This record gives C-alpha cells, sequence and structure tokens, in this order.
RNA sequence: GUAGGGGAGCGUUCAGUCCGCGGAGAAGCCAUACCGGAAGGAGUGGUGGAGCCGACUGAAGUGCGGAUGCCGGCAUGAGUAACGAUAAAAGAAGUGAGAAUCUUCUUCGCCGUAAGGACAAGGGUUCCUGGGGAAGGGUCGUCCGCCCAGGGAAAGUCGGGACCUAAGGUGAGGCCGAACGGCGCAGCCGAUGGACAGCAGGUCAAGAUUCCUGCACCGAUCAUGUGGAGUGAUGGAGGG
RNA sequence: CGAGCUGGAGAUACGCUUUGACUCGGGGAUGUCCGAAUGGGGAAACCCACCUCGUAAGAGGUAUCCGCAAGGAUGGGAACUCAGGGAACUGAAACAUCUCAGUACCUGAAGGAGAAGAAAGAGAAUUCGAUUCCGUUAGUAGCGGCGAGCGAACCCGGAUCAGCCCAAUCAAGCCGAAGUGGCUGGAAAGCUACACCUCAGAAGGUGAGAGUCCUGUAGGCGAACGAGAGGUCGUUGUUCGUGAAACGAUGACUGAAUCCGCGCGGACCACCGCGCAAGGCUAAAUACUCCCAGUGACCGAUAGCGCAUAGUACCGUGAGGG
C-alpha cells in the first residue's frame, strides 16, 4: 500500500529548495534538495548521514569498501523555511505576476 | 404449424374407474394423468409468388370460403 | 497390462477442442460456462 | 520537431521517409544483437518519429479531404 | 517493408564459417516466405541470391522463479549468393 | 443421584458508556507455594514490542476429549523392511575439497530375430558445447535424461498441402420436427489408400535423398530457331 | 497539474522534460491472427484463393436471411423478466389421485429492466372505475383418498399515475484557519508551561497517541472538450382434485346475431344490475446487481470469496473438480 497514496501523491516542496528537519535525531536542519520522490514520498537532504557497506562486487573495485553517503527521508519531517524566522513554517500560495503562482508563510515568500 | 397460426400444442389426459352412479355413485376415483399432443393435416396453395407448404383442416374451410390473405 | 489413455493428437483435438465443441450447443454451453469459472485452460485446443 | 517538420512536407517523401526511418533502425537492430548498442534511446526514439509520420500521412490525407 | 522483415543476424561459429564460404545467415519473421526473404535481401544488399533455405524454430521454455515461460519461436533462415557477392556490412564480425 | 424441570451465577468476543493504563512498555506467552463455594480471578518475577485491563448495559458464530469427526503438525512401529530381476565384476591411471560409484586403460562377464539398427505414434529441448551440485538419482556422486547459459534443425524431387477419392463427417435449395433440433441429392471435408520429378559420396561438438562436391530429373514463363494448321472441356470412351 | 520522469520490477546503461513532460480528465487516429467469423477450407488462432485499384510495397471486397434501395438481423450478458418444455427424490409416517412444484433443469426472445395496460372488468353499494407494487382483509371465504395438506378476492389504507391511435447539474482540478518552549525517549504527535484556529475536532501518513507538520476536512471556486363469439368431444387455469360446474383457455369437429342487437352476474329461468369481444402502442411506480460508491454491536490468515489472490499448482480423455 503506497507511501503518498494518503498524500495524494503529492509533494509540497520541490528539487532545489532548502528543508529543516522537523522531527528526529536531525532536528532542524539546513539541506537543499537533492531527491525528491513525490509517489513514495521519499526525499533527499544533505543532512541524514550514512556509512553504507557495498559489499564484494569485484567489478568495480576487487575487495569490497564502504562509503560515507546518505539516507533519504519522508517528506513529512522535511520543512520548508521562513527567510526571516528559519523554522517551523507553514505555507500560504499567492500569486506574484502574471499567472505565475508562489509561495508566501506569515511574511512572504520563498 | 397451420395456416393463420401455428399450432401443434396440448394438453394432458385423465381417465377414471367406478365412474357413472346415481349422478353421483359414491364417488369417482381416478387413475390417470399423462400427457399427449395434437396436430391437422397438409395442403399446397399459392401466395405473391408460388409456394406449397403445410395447411391445416380448419384453414381448409376458411381458405374454401375465401382468401384470408393466402389463395388457391 | 495395457493402459486407458494412449494419446493420439487428431483424437484429441478432433474430440474435445473448439470447433468441435462450438459445433455442438451444450459445447457452446461447456465454454461460457467455463470462461466464467475463469478457466486459463479453456479447451484442449488451448493446451 | 513534433508538429512543425511533418506537416510541412509531402507523402511521397513520406513513403521512402518511413522507409529511410525503418533502414536505419534495422542497422539499429543488427547492431544490438550484434553488440553492443551504446545508445538504446535511439531505437525507441526512431519508433517514436515513425509513429509521428504515420500519424501525420493519416490525420492530413483524411484532413485535406475535406 | 524491405527491412522490417529481418529480424537480426546469426552469431555462432557455424554461421560465422559459413560467411567465411559466401553464405549469409539471419532470424527472420515467422510469417515471412521465401519468396518474401529472396526480395527483401536482393533489395536491401543489392546481391544475386541463387541459394535459399528456412527453418522454423521453437523457443527454450524456460523459467525464471515460479514462472514457466517459453520464449518467442523464429525462423532461421540462409541465403547463398552468386560469384563470391559477399556482403559489407557484416564482414568484419 | 440417571433421563428431566427449576434456581444463582463463572469465562469469550463484538458494542454503548464511564474509571483509566501503556515505549521507565500493551496484548499474547512462560514459571509459581496467593485468593474466591465453583466455574474463575489477583500479586510479583522473565518474555514481548503497541496496544489494553476494570464497572454497567446490550447483542452473540459464546466455553469440546470424544462424533472410525475436519486441517496441521509431530510421535510409535525403527535405525526395523526394502534399495526394483542372481547379465559379474577386477586391478591400474586420472581428477577433486571429498571417489566402490565420474573420466581414461587393460581384461572379465551378459544380449546378439537383441538387450543391435532404422521408422511411426507420443513426448518437447530431454540433442550438441561449456559450466554447475540445492533438490530429482532408491547409496555415492566431482556424474546425469536434473540446474544455468549458449548453440543445433535448412529440400522444386523424401512426407503432408498447393491434386484425388473410402468409411465417416458434412452439406444452399429439399424432406421433417413442442424449441434447441433430426434427416438429407448433387458439392465439399476426410488417408489408413490412388497419384508423383535424385541418385552417389563428403562433413559441424550437434543437420542431411535438405548443406557442400560430382553427374541427373520434373513443371512452369520467355527467347532464337524446326513452326507452318490445328488446340482438344464442366460432357463421351478407354485406362487407372 | 507544475517537477520530475523512464509500468509493476525492487536492474544497469540509454535518455526525456519549465517551448511544460510524468500523472489526470476528453476526444481522435493505428489495432496482426483466432473467435457471430463472415471469400473457401480447417483439428480456433491455421491453409489455399478469386476480383478491383497500385509501379510495387499495399488497400478494399468476396456468409446468410428481411428488403427497391437505404437499412436491419447473426454472437455475448452474473442474476432480474417473459415464453415453449417440464422432473424426481420428498410428504401423506406404505402408495396411485395428491403433495412436493409449474419448483430444478432445457430451451426461445428481450431489455436496462421486463411483464402487464386503457374493462363484453370487478362486483352488490343501482358503488369502483387500465395495469404492475406494498400493506391489509386472511389462514377468512373455500379446495382435498374432506386425508396430508392447499388457500383467494371484493372493500379499506399507501406507491405511482396516461391514457393515445385505427378497420366499413455530475465528470479532471484549484484555494483553503490556527504552537512553541522546556521534559522522558532510539525517536514526540505523548508529559508539561503558556499559546492561537474552528463553518475546519471525519480520517489517514510522520521514528509512540499531532484540531494548529503533511495530505485533508467546513467552505469557496471549478474548465476549451465531457456527461444529463356460441356449442360438442379430450383437457386445463385461477381456492376449482368432474363436484350442481359458471367463465376463460385451446386440439379436433361445428364457425350465430351487429343495436327492437351482443357478453357476464358460478348449473339452469324470468326479472334486474355491471358491461361494448373479433385491431395495436404506452412512461411511471416493481425485480435483479457482473460493476461504482458509502456505511457495519461483519471477518482478520483453519476466519473472510476458492484465492491477502489463482480457477493457478495439482487430479481428470472429458464434462469437471481444485
Ligand atoms: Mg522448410
Ligand atoms: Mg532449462
Ligand atoms: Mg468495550
Ligand atoms: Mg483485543
Ligand atoms: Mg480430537
Ligand atoms: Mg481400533
Ligand atoms: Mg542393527
Ligand atoms: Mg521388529
Ligand atoms: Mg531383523
Ligand atoms: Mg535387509
Ligand atoms: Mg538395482
Ligand atoms: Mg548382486
Ligand atoms: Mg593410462
Ligand atoms: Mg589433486
Ligand atoms: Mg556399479
Ligand atoms: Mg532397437
Ligand atoms: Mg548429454
Ligand atoms: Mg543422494
Ligand atoms: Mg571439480
Ligand atoms: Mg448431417
Ligand atoms: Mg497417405
Ligand atoms: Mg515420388
Ligand atoms: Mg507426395
Ligand atoms: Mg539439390
Ligand atoms: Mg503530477
Ligand atoms: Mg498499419
Ligand atoms: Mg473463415
Ligand atoms: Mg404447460
Ligand atoms: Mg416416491
Ligand atoms: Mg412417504
Ligand atoms: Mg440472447
Ligand atoms: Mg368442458
Ligand atoms: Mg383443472
Ligand atoms: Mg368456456
Ligand atoms: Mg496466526
Ligand atoms: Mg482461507
Amino acid at each position: 500500500p503506497s507511501a503518498g497514496s494518503h498524500h495524494n501523491d503529492k509533494l509540497h516542496f520541490k528539487k532545489g529548495d532548502t528543508v529543516i528537519v522537523l522531527s528526529g535525531k536531525h532536528k532542524g536542519q539546513t539541506g537543499k534538495v537533492l531527491l525528491a520522490l513525490p509517489r513514495d514520498q521519499k526525499v533527499v537532504v544533505e543532512g541524514v548521514n550514512v556509512i553504507t557497506k557495498n559489499v564484494k562486487p569485484s567489478m568495480t573495485n576487487p575487495q569490497g569498501g564502504q562509503e560515507q553517503r546518505e539516507l533519504a527521508l519522508h517528506a513529512s519531517k522535511v520543512a520548508l523555511v521562513d527567510p526571516e524566522t528559519g523554522k517551523a513554517t507553514r505555507v500560504r500560495k499567492q500569486i506574484v505576476d502574471g499567472k505565475k503562482v508562489r509561495v508566501a508563510v506569515a511574511s512572504g515568500k520563498t | 404449424t397451420g395456416k393463420k397460426n401455428l399450432v401443434v400444442n396440448s394438453v394432458i389426459r385423465r381417465g377414471k374407474a367406478r365412474a357413472d352412479g346415481g349422478v353421483g355413485r359414491k364417488t369417482t376415483g381416478i387413475t390417470k394423468r399423462v400427457q399427449r399432443a395434437n396436430l391437422h393435416k397438409k395442403a399446397i396453395r399459392e401466395n405473391g409468388q408460388v409456394k406449397t407448404v403445410w395447411l391445416s383442416a380448419n384453414a381448409i374451410r376458411t381458405l374454401s370460403k375465401g382468401p384470408y390473405k393466402g389463395i388457391e | 497390462m495395457k493402459r486407458t489413455y494412449q494419446p493420439n493428437n487428431r483424437k484429441r483435438a478432433k474430440t474435445h477442442g473448439f470447433r468441435a465443441r462450438m459445433k455442438t450447443k451444450s459445447g457452446r454451453n461447456i465454454l461460457a460456462r467455463r470462461r466464467a469459472k475463469g478457466r486459463h485452460q479453456l479447451t484442449v485446443s488451448d493446451e | 520537431m513534433k508538429p512543425s517538420e511533418m506537416r510541412n512536407l509531402q507523402a511521397t517523401d513520406f513513403a521512402k521517409e518511413i522507409d529511410a526511418r525503418k533502414k536505419e533502425l534495422m542497422e539499429l537492430r543488427f547492431q544490438a544483437a550484434a553488440g553492443q548498442l551504446a545508445q538504446p534511446h535511439r531505437v525507441r526514439q526512431l519508433r517514436r518519429e515513425v509513429a509521428q509520420l504515420n500519424t501525420v500521412k493519416a490525420e492530413l490525407a483524411r484532413k485535406g479531404e475535406q | 517493408s524491405h527491412y522490417d522483415i529481418l529480424q537480426a543476424p546469426v552469431i555462432s561459429e557455424k554461421a560465422y564459417s559459413a560467411m567465411e564460404r559466401g553464405v549469409y545467415s539471419f532470424w527472420v519473421s515467422p510469417k515471412a516466405t521465401k519468396t518474401e526473404i529472396k526480395d527483401a535481401i536482393q533489395q536491401a544488399f543489392g546481391v544475386r541470391v541463387i541459394g535459399i533455405s528456412t527453418m522454423n524454430v521453437p523457443g527454450k521454455r524456460k523459467r525464471v522463479g515460479r514462472f514457466i515461460g517459453q520464449r518467442n519461436d523464429r525462423k532461421k533462415a540462409i541465403v547463398r549468393l552468386a560469384e563470391g557477392q559477399s556482403i559489407e556490412a557484416l564482414a568484419g564480425q
């Protein structure tokens, strides 16, 4: 049963956007959006961190080796930022221009 | 399959012993109930162009009186 | 000794197949009454 | 392009356009099953182009008949 | 059309040495005919074809997990030309 | 105190409602010498990982040792019986992580109107190459008809169709019949049969009157000729 | 719709897309072979053709019946409806009339429903006024080896209403309020101190229980395209089993009156009442539920459909089982 299922497969944010971790261990940290997977509702922030072992696989690399790279995350501990405050920061949707739609807070915008 | 009308349809059949009596004997007791069927005959006559076909008996009269659409 | 089942391709097909099963009413009936039970195996034609 | 480069061209070209698109598609195949076919996309893209071509000559030939 | 048909070439010790002989061998399209194949290669290879053969082959039913499946069945075709008229595009293999 | 009627209650779920607990740990499970007149229910300790106890009320798929009951699991019999023809095996050599069993060698034993060879029906990749060893193999297996991957099959003359008809099956019109339908002339389908042009050799790990070499045959359409006036069916006879 | 996409599938490499992809709604085009198959054959998915146009590659046509043509029919559909056909086990503690029951099944036709329908009627009040449906009358009147057992209708209340003609708005989407600090904890949504929203406290996701994170809800907008006669004989139907047997209904024989006339009122007669046969269509309420949605003192892995999916594995020559 899908994860975006109950979230109208809807990504409230976007590839690029800065983010801050609400709930978890990484409570509050900054990250550009490197990967935003809407259906599974998963997404990568430059924060997270992880040590993965990529097993024997002789090609490439005879021996294994390891790797410090980072585990993706669930767009529900992802939070968009408010340039002023920069924290727990909901979103309103307004219109600048000229049929270009946008995004404020309680003090726009981002 | 008569002239006017199809046909062939019918019918079950009973039958009873110690029948007949002083209007009521004691009464009639019955033995049977099975089933039968019914029919007609063959006759060759005309319509529009040329035809031959089956024809009843009632049809035979009804047509020898006059053409109720088909002729002889 | 010798057994019930001695396969014969022409027999098999000319007996149980599809042109065969449709040639008769009760075989149309067999057909759709199979289809309803979601047979993948519709008929020995489908072997 | 997708709209502007097909409807500007006439169908006696389309026949042999189809033809050449095919030909390259075929040589592509031979490559593929010979190895390596390092650009798989090009195949499906040529498919796409073909479908375009036919959609075109079709809708067109039937809209000129008005 | 005059291409679609020749679904691939054939690859093996055999095919290679036949090629070396001046006999070329392809997979083709089951429904096809031998006249059709002759017209095919004669068209898209500008060659004199004087010899031909075909043969439909099944397809190794194989399983990948609890999924017993048949492969698509092909139609290997062999052609022999005349006067050492080798075909270019495969002559390197 | 048996069949039986009566009386009061214990537990299970779902439900309404209140008391309320729970990641400093719910249910479920495990141990035990506590409590209740009994169905039962508490204390604490170990398990577990996210839900649940209690009171009152309502509704039930509501309490199992039996039905040669049903599903499933595991015991007995038992390390027993059997390893599927009494045609029979030895030694050397090799390989491997490991060999009575797999691969070479040299013998021995059995079949030999077969236990050899070639087809058909059926089976379907079991064929060949290289690999694998869980399970299939009645032991073992390094092996296999098992597992993986890749290859292999070639026709104008063989066999079937592009020709024929038998039994039989069909079948417009036709003959019948509550319906579906049952018959049924010609015609058509129908090989087990009629008809019919190619033989000899060579070779892939794996094909062979196919492919390759050598020398043939048959029908078809065109052309240069001999042309130089007849061709000969949907019916006739002969023949088959 | 606006940032990601490249099907489950979880795999590499190839790429695509802010000139707007992917996904969604809405039309179109292409759609091999089999199957009503339908050019002819055939052992379904294969074989062999003939004709028209094309330079070929191709494209069309070549079933049968109703028709002047145009045009319609063929086959499928879980149940629902109508019709031709029509069982038995069973019960009567045996059986045969009888009951099971016009039930099971077979078949024909047809639809989104169908059937029925516009009085020679119920009827007993000189009343109602086409039908279908429910309630009721009513287990009453009656039927019956008067045994088992079978069982109406008129009236009364509702549902929905109709009577016409002929022959001399939903379907894609958008927009939507309001919390933070400390604490335990692997992790806050929980504990806590103070907060604000509510036309929004239905729900679901987030490291453990979130009204104020997310998706949403109340609410508000919302598309180019998109959808709204008599008689006789053998019988039978209704509660109708030959019973006083009316009436309809037909198989075979007979086939009257048309207005000072015809038909019924449960034998039959007068009287006195209700009625216009021999020609047709008809929405509505009603039945079902393959499918879509909402709910639940319905199930949660021996339950629940057979299936957390599969009519598959497996058995069966087959139907079929599973
Ligand atoms: Mg061949
Ligand atoms: Mg295999
Ligand atoms: Mg409760
Ligand atoms: Mg519980
Ligand atoms: Mg037991
Ligand atoms: Mg015993
Ligand atoms: Mg011992
Ligand atoms: Mg013993
Ligand atoms: Mg012993
Ligand atoms: Mg022993
Ligand atoms: Mg042995
Ligand atoms: Mg021995
Ligand atoms: Mg040696
Ligand atoms: Mg060694
Ligand atoms: Mg041995
Ligand atoms: Mg032999
Ligand atoms: Mg082998
Ligand atoms: Mg073993
Ligand atoms: Mg080894
Ligand atoms: Mg016949
Ligand atoms: Mg033969
Ligand atoms: Mg011969
Ligand atoms: Mg022959
Ligand atoms: Mg030859
Ligand atoms: Mg989208
Ligand atoms: Mg096409
Ligand atoms: Mg056909
Ligand atoms: Mg009847
Ligand atoms: Mg009986
Ligand atoms: Mg009885
Ligand atoms: Mg029908
Ligand atoms: Mg009578
Ligand atoms: Mg009667
Ligand atoms: Mg009467
Ligand atoms: Mg369980
Ligand atoms: Mg189950």
